[PDB]
């Protein structure tokens, strides 16, 4: 709602204009991968198992892939967010210069 | 190009904190009318 | 998603975003500061044809 | 120069759930990002920080279809953003009063909870920045670009 | 000097100059000599040319 | 090391292509660097 | 040839990450693993 | 800033008494602390992770 002030002719009689809007909003993604292997998915299966120690000792190498490989996705979207923000950020903004 | 709800407008979401010229910079935004005072299309 | 190749098997995440300018005018400033390093030798390649 | 950094735009909406603040409380009006040496040169001789720890939210905002607005969605196909207050406030401004200024809908909203942020404070002209640089945090020992 | 793409830009300077904050150059750095780019990659550069 | 410490933190060919044009330059002017600029104070304090 | 069930309980820790195949002839068995081998088991 | 920095008395003690002399006889290689080493290597099979 621009405001006004009144003048004197020869200036023309100015009169309250109004300003209206529509924004359409534009829309990204992310992406993040994973990947097990092949003998990953047994040892989570219980395919390759034994009643030994040694086999129930290599759930635990099979369990924590995934607690290293959890941690680094979950976490890497918050660094994305601050990744896209800076890429947002340089398209909305024109140099000093200018 | 859509005219959009001006009951919209009949409450507001959030006021803004600063008036400028308008129309020198149209095209971040796509419906755009200079309504010279209280005028047709408003109704 | 769930989708494998090799033998192995890739859960490829996604999450779709948005992006709302709430500005009526200019909200963002590039400033321009130093100067590094130039990536092109300023040399000489004529160019053919 | 820095001055002409903090008035060649102007500011946006007043969103009052945000409030990042200080210890003593003064709300924060643009926030600077450089790289790491230029945040250096500003620091030693420049420009003076003021306080070392910002107040900062931790809440979200929900956004979500559930009540009378899930109907629209389905038989209609599309959505106000509050259908139950915008609808709600469509049966009283034909019959009791009229306003210039309202209330708006985002002020008879609650306050979220605020915890302490450690992040350095600068104060250009007269409105507060947070100033930052961003390759340590986030852009450390990966393959990418800092843009 | 082509004069088909400067007809296709328009005149008002409130994107003009928003344009030449983040346009898409021609050139690529990681390229040997200097080539043409890739229709995949794009960088952000400004362009007072 | 400064012309390394801004190299491993982006690695194509003219990326090190860069390297050498730093590798020489910093060090054909900022070798010895307490007997030539010594007589600042803002220099030898960083 | 490194033993993998030793550092299931390792006994120090470092501080600094880095890309590490930056500098790579300083060591003897080193080894890029993207996200799982099969020869990690 | 300082004259007068306080500073520890004496190093560390590493010995192949216990349980590791066995493996450094029989075995012929040797855990750092297998006191500890293959302790820690049962709980987490047996509780928690």
């Amino acid at each position: 709602h621009q405001p006004l002030i009144a003048r004197d002719g020869p200036h023309p009689i100015e009169q309250p204009t109004h300003n209206y809007m529509t924004k359409i909003i534009d829309r990204r993604a992310l992406n993040a991968a994973f990947s097990l292997a092949t003998e990953a998915i047994a040892l989570l299966t219980g395919e390759a198992l034994d009643g030994t120690g040694i086999g129930a000792h290599r759930q635990l190498r099979a369990i924590q892939q995934l607690a290293r490989n959890v941690q680094a996705v979950l976490g890497a979207f918050e660094r994305g967010t601050a990744d896209q923000m800076l890429h947002v950020l340089l398209e909305k903004a024109p140099p000093l210069a200018l | 190009p859509p005219g959009y709800r001006y009951a919209a407008a009949m409450v507001p979401t959030g006021s803004l904190l600063s008036t400028i010229e308008v129309a020198s910079h149209r095209r971040l935004f796509d419906f755009f009318s200079r309504v010279r005072s209280d005028a047709n299309s408003l109704y | 998603a769930r989708h494998e190749t090799g033998g192995g098997v890739n859960f490829t995440l996604t999450q779709p975003r948005g992006n709302v300018d709430l500005g009526v005018g200019y909200t963002a400033v590039v400033a321009t500061a130093t100067v590094r390093n130039p990536v092109t030798d300023m040399g000489n390649l004529p160019q053919n044809f | 120069w820095l001055v002409d950094l903090t008035t060649a735009t102007q500011p946006s909406v007043a969103v009052p759930r945000l409030t990042h603040a200080d210890t003593r409380g003064r709300p924060v009006d643009g926030v600077l990002v450089t790289t790491a040496p230029i945040k250096q040169r500003l620091l030693q001789s420049f420009l003076k920080v003021e306080d070392t720890e910002a107040d900062v939210p931790v809440t979200y905002g929900e956004m979500v279809l559930n009540g009378a607005n899930l109907v629209t969605a389905l038989v209609m196909g599309k959505a106000v953003r509050s259908l139950d207050d915008v609808g709600r406030h469509l049966l009283e401004m034909q019959e009791e009063q009229l306003d210039l200024n309202r209330q708006t809908l985002d002020e008879l909203e609650s306050a979220p909870q605020t915890t302490r942020v450690r992040a350095d404070l600068v104060s250009i002209g007269e409105k507060l920045v947070f100033l930052e640089a961003l390759e340590k945090r986030i852009y450390a020992a990966t393959n990418v670009p800092y843009p | 000097f082509t004069s088909a793409d400067i007809a296709a830009k328009h005149r008002c300077l409130e994107r003009l100059i928003v344009e030449t904050g983040s346009a898409v150059s021609t050139a690529t750095a990681a390229s040997d000599v200097q080539f043409k780019r890739p229709p995949g990659c794009r960088e952000l550069v400004e362009d007072p040319c | 090391l400064l012309p390394m410490q801004r190299y491993l933190d982006n690695a194509t060919r003219v990326a090190r292509a860069t390297l050498v044009a730093e590798l020489k330059r910093s060090f054909c002017e900022t070798s010895f660097f307490l007997g030539k600029a010594g007589h600042r104070r803002e220099a030898v304090e960083a």
